């Protein structure tokens, strides 16, 4: 719809018969419309030949036209390749529409600001509880793997890339005396071991 | 651009035709208050005579 | 017929609500004559009646 484009002024005043179509035509066959705009319409406004703006696509204009005027011209424009447009003026539908705009975008970073607060801190109380539930975790296995007894020693770790596997057979020599049986290691490892990436 | 020619056509036909039909709607009006200045004159002081007439 | 259309509506639509007032007013007129005289044709016949009347008695 156009907004900064058509105003009152284009369309026709207190109108009793006529009424203004928004017959947008392009340079390639502008003398065409100018010229045989009587041959589109009979009973049609005299030097009604008016360009309002312009655009990339074609150039706006418009044509009072009788109502059968207006039947005949729109069928024998759209085959001329001309737009057919019965806008009707409404300060509103563009009023409205950007208010609602700049409104719902201003409201809508003013309740953003309370979004990325509530966001941030819930989600570092979640991380919190996260690595609670994650201790008790530790703890269960700990003490089932352990039977009854609750004396264990826990600890964060940081392997270096591509020393992984050393450090895995250097711990599997650790803690595989610890049973000395079997603890295909595997999953259960001979240490109760948890896994965390960021 | 159909100039003078075309707005002094547009201009007549429509303002004659107008002023025309404006014409015969007043003069149907004039004729419509014949139609009731003989229906009142026959009919509500025609009830008026059927009053008297009994009242006599 | 930019303008001057404009101006020959105008006219004539100043025209046309000058012939509707005087239809209506026309209306208005014949009404009111319309019972003006049939009132008075109602007396004269009242008179016309209390003379036959007078007789009568």
């Amino acid at each position: 719809s156009l907004a900064e484009i058509v105003k009152k002024d284009d369309f026709v005043l207190d109108s009793e018969y006529l009424v203004t179509l928004l017959v947008v035509v392009p340079k390639l066959n502008h003398n065409d419309w100018i010229k045989q705009y009587e041959t589109l319409a009979e009973m049609v406004v005299p030097r009604s030949s008016n360009v309002l703006s312009e655009d990339q696509d074609s150039y706006l204009c418009n044509v009072t036209l009788f109502r059968k005027a207006v039947d005949d011209f729109r069928h024998k424009a759209r085959e001329n390749k001309f737009i057919v447009r019965d806008f009707q003026y409404n300060e509103e539908e563009m009023k409205a529409d950007k208010e609602e705009m700049t409104r719902l975008s201003t409201d809508k970073k003013k309740q953003f600001g309370p979004l990325v607060r509530w966001l941030k801190v819930n989600f570092s109380e979640a991380f919190i509880a996260w690595i609670h539930i994650k201790a008790l975790r530790v703890f269960v296995e700990s003490v089932l793997r352990y039977g009854l007894p609750v004396n264990f020693q826990a600890m964060l770790l940081q392997p270096n890339k591509k020393s992984v596997k050393k450090l895995r057979e250097v711990l599997h020599e650790l803690y595989k005396h610890l049973d000395s049986s079997a603890a295909s290691q595997q999953e259960y490892y001979p240490y109760v071991y948890y896994k965390i990436d960021c | 651009a159909l100039s003078d020619a075309d707005v002094q056509k547009q201009i007549k036909h429509m303002m004659a035709f107008i002023e025309q039909e404006a014409n015969e709607k007043a003069e149907e009006i004039d004729a419509k208050a014949e139609e009731e200045f003989n229906i009142e004159k026959g009919r509500l002081v025609q009830t008026q005579r059927l009053k008297i007439m009994e009242y006599y | 017929s930019q303008t001057q259309g404009i101006q020959q509506l105008l006219q004539a639509e100043k025209r046309a609500a000058e012939k509707v007032a005087d239809a209506r007013k026309r209306k208005a007129r014949r009404l009111k004559q319309a019972k003006e005289e049939a009132q008075m044709e109602v007396e004269q016949y009242r008179r016309e009646r209390e003379q036959e009347f007078q007789s009568k008695q």
